[PDB]
């Protein structure tokens, strides 16, 4: 479990590589989201 | 002279007393005198790669040096024939010996030698004239399409002294003499040419005219050019007989280097019942190309020559004034052959295991294509076009053969990462695909089409955008949607051809225009906004599922059946209904 | 100089491979140049690679095809590979090893210089204060290069390097502030190309009339492999002779060093040397080193060099030791995008990830323009931010957008649209990229402009 | 606007056009009368060759540096047929002063089968007894030597120096 | 890398 | 028209040009051949036979 | 049945030899009795140790993961002696196992043998997990059937279409089921657990097959046109319209 199992090869690099970058990506977004909405929420609290 | 044999090993031969021979010089070997070509040279002693197992050879047997390096006979009769790798007619053997075993046959003429050819001389050459020789001198009558001619071999130059009449000639009967230095010179119909060598013209002239395939992803997004070099991930081949088929090509060349047996025996098989038909008489494939042959058994020698006799045959055709498509089933067979060779010499090898000068012979390769002003009093142009192959093993991307290839070729096409769907040979790699002919048929097209540019960088725009968002969701916005739909039925449809069926059979430009058009512009009346210009995408589905099943259908227009005014009538048609529904909406 | 005559040798010990090996040389040096008689009369050369006792080795340019044991002769100059020179090579073109392409004829040689060069005097040192034109708008504004920055520029196979190339030999040139441009000239050589894209880079440059100050060197792909390892160094040779005994500033640039990294481990094969990582010889950071750092100023003169080479990617590997290696000896780095590219972008080039390092004083008030530093530093952090409201609008939708994020996106599309495209037959001096930068700039109020000082923004923005 | 640049840029291409070929013309008019220069010294060399008070001496003085380049125990050299007196003599010469420079004997001889081609202006070849090694010290093979390194200088005396070149080292 | 450099350190003999 | 008419003024001119440098060139030459002939044959006389530096007994 | 043994306990160097006279004697039946045989070699990797240990012991230079490099024109020898002849009846077909170190598509011997033979079957242990008798995954697997299962004279004229929609939705069926891992359940549309349906059903009983079953080609199409009657007709975007018209309704 702690590990994906994949072979090793340069294949794997590449792909693994492009897989944190996109787990990145997604982090980052759903974050702005997050923040959005807490906005959203403090808004209506304020009236 | 005589020498004696010293050692074998494998398909290796270490001979004494060979001192004096050049290290491309052939040899014979054994009493049944197995072919072989030098290697490496130390004192005396040589080194032999033959072109035969080497099972029952005893030490100490005489080895015959020949004068002459590795050679290619040229003339008439080439055109509707199969050769191996070391130009060996087979149905001649095959014929001779009654059998469907190969013998140790090396005497075997590679053209024949008893078939005579209506010679017909040009009618400029004069007795005695002093044209210090040239190229042209006559025309052979005996094929009903390929015109063959004879022309001069190179680097011989000098006064006419004597020319045969019109006639039937052995092709081994002396047509033409040129003493010109004291000394007298006589010629026949057939000539020599070193294989290792490279034929010389007079100058390389650009490639401008277009080569037009089968296939919808390379005449869409991957343009080739009439003699240009390229290469294709076969992993499809019957690009090769397409382009015979409707291409403005000539000779068709084919090198089945290492192909699998039962495969070689299938084109073999099924390649000569094709049939042509340009003036409304049917005429078979076969006069208008040549084969070379070669399994997987066969020794690692052969397989390496045969990719260069079909070069050489390709520049023969070259200078014969025609245009050539050659292609070559798989260069990674070639390149693992370069390794074998290499490790059996104990040397010292390069990254992943690979001689390094892998690349400089991959140079070698190619730079033996493109139109050409040939040497030659009556001054004309010929092409030779290649289309090399690329297996891509385990490291699809990482391997020093895609590299080298990479560096070089002007137009590549590639697969993405290994889908799950084995089947699905049409992929495309964008990060690795590209194209460097866009800016060269720009001046062809614009007075032919001009409306595919915006539709092809949409296109190239929209596969993308899917390809960006793809991986967020894996991990929405009605755009979002819109394009990701569009995305898939481009890439099912537009794409994923089966290649072989009778709705993939060829795919003319018209139908891609069409196909292509109609997608865009669905995805265009959609695209704008949620409304229908400046709903969600699931009211667009249901209203318009029976339009999108056309839309799918679309590829099952058989142009082969149909004619070309009822397909671009039905798109119209359905163009028609697409507006009707978006407009009801 | 040699009085002797020359050497001729009969004895072949043998052959392997690309390498010949002789026997009873007498006081061979180590990296002479010979030439080889063949049967047929055909003459060949080579360089002497390895020597021990009375044997020598000798590696053949043009390949061991038909070489005999007998029938074959060789001959020594006694002397290591030396090239002329000479300011008239300007509006010639050369295969690399010498010969000239053109129809024209051999150069004479003012001069003879050694091909490996020695290195430069550490103290005799000077930083580099001017700059260098372009012409490429992204090249100038985003960044800058100064009389002895060495930048490179990465790209990918298939993208069109080398176009940015060619457009910088058309369009290179000194500001002028208001002794001339003679004191400018640029030596272009290319490595291990295609056929196709080379007689390009000869019609470009013979069209538009640059051969007046161009030194053009071709290498084809399927050239001798030790012609490729020869030619850079001896067009840095030139360039190096024309910049300091003659007082001219100079712009070099090198294209594909892949294939001269590709030449290099051809060569380590030939002397049976273990290799390194990933392949390429553990010698190649050194070897990078001698051809790298021959440019800058120096105490006592005026000319000046300038270096750009080009690197292709292997597959976007950046931890690849060549673009490594390279980023540990050059300042500052230029990328190429791909999805720019495939946008339609004639200048594929990138913005966010490039860098200058010397850019802080290649630029001044004594330069173009005083302005310009604060008008890169604005727009940079604008581009930024603008992509990370494309981000933004990717997911929350634009029914949640403000108006100041409208114009930020108004200003990244209209960047892309016109500022970053420039066409291959357009020229802009720095002052009209600046002008642009401005009008740019204008979008915003004054007060959202935060980088810029207040007194920038009174005296240009009305 | 677009017609205008295109007309005069296509102007400009003609002029850069002329300039090439100026260029090339004036080139091709250096190397030609170079060439004419180095065949005028092949011709006073011929001359200069037949006078045979200096021809002796220089003779002396060649086979010594070629006694002096080959250095194994078996030698021999050619000539010309009708200089064969003079080589001989030449030979005797050399032997004491080789012998008292490298303190080894040597055993030489004399071609009298075979001699150069009639066309050779001058000089001798030495051979091993095996006929492997040989130093070609023709009167042509020095002058093209001398002639490719004194180059510069020529050129230098030829044209007078360039006004660009601020230093020479 | 060690069994490249095995035989090559073997193949002086 | 008047470009053309242009350009054939100028090839007119850079071959006048062209040639005024050639005869300032064979001036030259009818000035310098004798000495640089003359230093040349002394040049090509001079011998003084030498081993090799390096060459021991 | 002729037959051939070459135990663990024996000597090594021993399987070398061991299936050339197989494949030899095969080869007479072949081409000289006219029958029609069947080949079945097994544990190949086996050979490939024995070749490993050959050169070894020779000091030859090696290669890729010690493997010496000539052992693709072996396995190209030991291979291809198969397909029929003209004017002979009979001919050889060659079912050969190889055994594969870990689970290492890559690994030389395998790899070095796709390139050689024309088809593959693959077998994953992730169907032998979930208790299914042929563990077969058909995703992987391919074969040149590409000509010859045309249905015309053959079987039936549907054979090519059915097997390539099979295959797509059972890809998508792979994909979505990945999906799911990602988000839960209710983030599913209809299709995509139409899809979950289909893929389950379809090993359920296309690929679970019992011991001694056999099925019959026409019985294995009728089994597929009930697994294609899961979706409407509006989702068989690989079918043609006439077949579909034929034998959907």
């Amino acid at each position: 479990k702690d590990r994906i199992e994949i072979f090793p090869s340069r294949m794997a690099q590449t792909i693994m590589k492009a897989r944190l970058k996109g787990a990145q990506t997604g982090r980052n977004l759903l974050k702005k989201k997050s923040d959005a909405l807490t906005l959203r929420f403090r808004q209506i609290l304020k009236k | 002279t005589f020498g004696y044999v010293h050692g074998v090993s494998g398909p290796v031969v270490t001979a004494c007393d060979m001192a004096g021979a050049a290290m491309y010089e052939l040899v014979r070997v054994g009493h049944s005198e197995l072919v072989g070509e030098i290697i490496r040279l130390e004192g005396d002693m040589a080194t032999i790669q033959v072109y035969e197992e080497t099972s029952g050879v005893s030490v100490g047997d005489p080895v015959l040096r020949t004068g002459k390096p590795l050679s290619v006979e040229l003339g008439p009769g080439i055109m509707g024939a199969i050769f191996d790798g070391i130009q060996r007619p087979l149905s001649d053997i095959s014929s001779q010996t009654q059998s469907i075993y190969i013998p140790r046959g090396v005497n075997v003429s590679a053209l024949s030698r008893d078939i005579k050819w209506e010679f017909i001389p040009s009618k400029n050459l004069r007795v005695g004239s002093h044209i210090t020789g040239g190229d042209i001198y006559g025309i052979v009558n005996e094929n009903s399409l390929i015109k063959h001619k004879i022309m001069l071999p190179p680097r011989n130059r000098g006064s006419v002294t004597y020319i045969a009449p019109p006639g039937n000639y052995d092709a081994s009967d002396v047509v033409l003499e040129l003493e010109f230095e004291g000394v007298k010179e006589k010629f026949s119909m057939v000539q020599v040419w070193p294989v290792r060598q490279v034929r010389p013209v007079t100058e390389k002239l650009p490639a401008n005219h277009p080569l037009l395939t089968g296939q919808r992803v390379l005449d869409a997004l991957f343009p080739c050019v009439q003699g240009g070099t390229t290469a294709i991930p076969g992993a499809k081949t019957v690009i090769s007989q397409s382009l015979s088929k409707y291409s403005n090509s000539d000779v068709i060349i084919y090198v089945g280097c290492g192909e699998r047996g039962n495969e070689m025996s299938e084109v073999l098989r099924d390649f000569p019942e094709l049939t042509m038909e340009v003036d409304g008489k049917v005429e078979s494939i076969m006069k208008r190309t040549a084969l070379v042959a070669n399994t997987s058994n066969m020794p690692v020698a052969a397989r390496e020559a045969s990719i260069y006799t079909g070069i050489t045959l390709s520049e023969y055709f070259r200078d014969m004034g025609y245009h050539v498509s050659m292609m070559a089933d798989s260069t990674s067979r070639w390149a693992e052959a370069l390794r074998e060779i290499s490790g059996r010499l104990a040397e010292m090898p390069a990254d992943s295991g690979y001689p390094a000068y892998l690349g400089a012979r991959l140079a070698s390769f190619y730079e033996r294509a493109g139109r050409v002003k040939c040497l030659g009093n009556p001054e004309r142009e010929g092409s030779v076009s290649i289309v090399g192959a690329v297996s891509p093993p385990g490291g699809d991307f990482s391997d020093p053969v895609t590299s080298a290839t990479l560096g070089i070729v002007q137009v590549f096409w590639g697969l993405d990462k290994k889908l799950a769907q084995r089947k699905h040979f049409p992929s495309v790699n964008w990060l690795i695909s590209y194209s460097k002919y866009m800016r060269a048929l720009d001046e062809y097209y614009d007075k032919h089409f001009t409306e595919f540019v915006p539709l092809r960088t949409k296109a190239k725009e929209i596969l993308q955008e899917e390809e960006d968002l793809a991986e967020i969701v894996q991990l929405l916005a009605e755009t979002d949607k819109i394009t990701l739909e569009v995305a898939k039925l481009i890439k099912d449809d537009f794409l994923q051809q089966n290649g072989y069926t009778p709705y993939d059979r060829f795919c003319p430009f018209y139908k891609t225009v069409g196909m292509l058009s109609n997608m865009i512009s669905f995805y265009d009346m959609a695209r704008r906004a949620v409304e229908t210009t400046a709903i969600t995408w699931s009211i667009i589905r249901e209203h318009m599922g029976e339009i999108l099943y056309k839309l799918s259908s679309m590829k099952f227009k058989d142009p082969v059946k149909d004619g070309e005014a009822k397909i671009k009538a039905d798109y119209a048609q359905l163009l028609e209904d697409m507006q009707n529904a978006f407009r009801s909406l | 100089y040699l009085s002797q005559p020359r050497l001729t040798y009969k004895t072949v010990s043998g052959v392997n491979g690309p390498l010949v090996i002789l026997d009873h040389v007498k006081f061979p040096r180590y990296a002479e140049i010979v030439h080889l008689t063949l049967p047929d009369g055909t003459k060949r050369s080579g360089q002497v690679l390895e020597v021990s006792g009375s044997k020598a080795v000798v590696q053949v340019f043009e390949g061991t095809s038909g070489i005999d044991a007998k029938k074959t002769s060789c001959e020594f100059t006694g002397d290591i590979l030396r090239t002329p020179v000479s300011e008239d090579m300007l509006g010639r073109v050369f295969n690399g090893s010498g010969k000239p392409i053109d129809r024209g004829p051999v150069v004479l040689a003012e001069d003879f210089l050694d091909i490996m060069g020695q290195p430069i005097n550490p103290q005799c040192r000077i930083y580099p204060e001017e700059m260098i034109q372009t012409g490429i708008s992204a090249i100038d504004g985003m960044n800058s290069i100064a009389r002895g920055q060495k930048i490179p520029i990465f790209s990918a196979a298939g993208l069109p390097h080398n176009e940015i190339a060619a457009q910088i030999c058309r369009q290179a040139g000194l500001v002028k502030k208001s002794y001339s441009e003679e004191n400018f000239a640029i030596v272009f050589a290319a490595m291990g190309v295609n056929m196709e894209t080379a007689r390009f880079f000869k019609s470009d440059f013979e069209e538009n009339g640059s051969m007046d100050n161009v030194c053009l060197f071709l290498n084809l792909a399927n050239d001798p492999t030790i012609e490729r390892i020869i030619t850079p160094r001896l067009a840095l040779t030139t360039a190096e002779f024309l910049a300091y005994q003659c007082e001219k500033h100079v712009l070099v640039i090198l294209t594909d060093m892949s294939s001269y990294a590709e030449a290099l481990r051809e060569v380590s094969a030939a002397r049976e040397e273990v290799p390194g990582r990933r392949g390429f010889p553990g010698y190649m950071y050194t070897d990078l080193a001698t051809i790298y750092e021959r440019a800058g100023r120096v105490e006592g003169r005026n000319g000046s060099i300038t270096q750009i080479p080009i690197l292709t990617m292997p597959n976007d590997d950046i931890t690849h030791p060549i673009p490594d290696l390279t980023g540990y000896i050059t300042e500052g780095q230029i990328y190429v995008d791909r999805q720019l590219h495939n946008r339609q972008i004639y200048p594929p080039i990138n913005v966010l990830p490039s860098l200058s390092r010397l850019m802080k004083s290649a630029i001044g008030e004594g330069m173009t323009r005083k302005d310009h530093a604060d008008v890169s530093n604005q727009l940079y952090a604008c581009y930024a931010i603008g992509k990370d409201v494309q981000a933004m609008k990717a997911v929350v939708g634009e029914e949640a957008l403000t108006s100041d994020d409208l114009l930020y996106l108004e200003f990244l599309q209209k960047f892309e649209k016109n500022f970053i495209t420039q066409g291959p037959y357009e020229n802009r001096t720095v002052y009209e990229t600046l002008d642009i930068g401005w009008q740019l700039l204008r979008i915003f109020p004054k007060e959202m402009l935060k980088r810029i000082p207040q007194s920038t923004l009174s005296e240009f923005y009305p | 606007e677009k017609k205008e640049k295109q007309i005069e840029q296509q102007k400009k291409i003609q002029m850069s056009n002329l300039m090439n070929q100026a260029r090339l013309k004036v080139l091709r008019a250096r190397d030609d009368l170079i060439t004419d220069l180095l065949n005028e010294a092949k011709q006073r060399l011929s001359k200069v060759v037949k006078d045979t008070t200096r021809y002796q001496v220089l003779l002396d003085g060649l086979v010594l540096q070629g006694l002096y380049q080959l250095l194994e125990p078996r030698m021999i050299v050619r000539c010309r047929k009708q200089d064969f007196p003079l080589v001989k003599a030449a030979v005797q010469k050399a032997i004491p002063m080789y012998k008292i420079a490298t303190k080894k004997d040597v055993d030489v001889q004399i071609d009298q089968e075979a001699y150069l081609p009639e066309e050779i202006a001058g000089g001798v070849e030495i051979y091993n007894g095996d006929r492997k090694i040989k130093v070609s010290n023709t009167l042509e093979s020095r002058l093209d030597l001398i002639a490719q390194q004194m180059m510069p200088e020529v050129r230098g005396a030829l044209f007078g120096a360039n006004a660009n070149r601020k230093f020479l080292d | 890398f060690y069994r490249l450099k095995k035989i090559q350190e073997k193949k002086k003999i | 028209q008047a470009a053309m008419g242009s350009q054939g003024n100028l090839s007119a001119e850079v071959e006048q040009a062209t040639r005024r440098q050639v005869q300032g060139m064979q001036s030259s030459q009818q000035r310098n051949r004798e000495r640089v002939l003359a230093q040349l044959l002394g040049m090509v006389c001079e011998v003084r036979p030498q081993v090799h530096p390096n060459y021991r007994v």
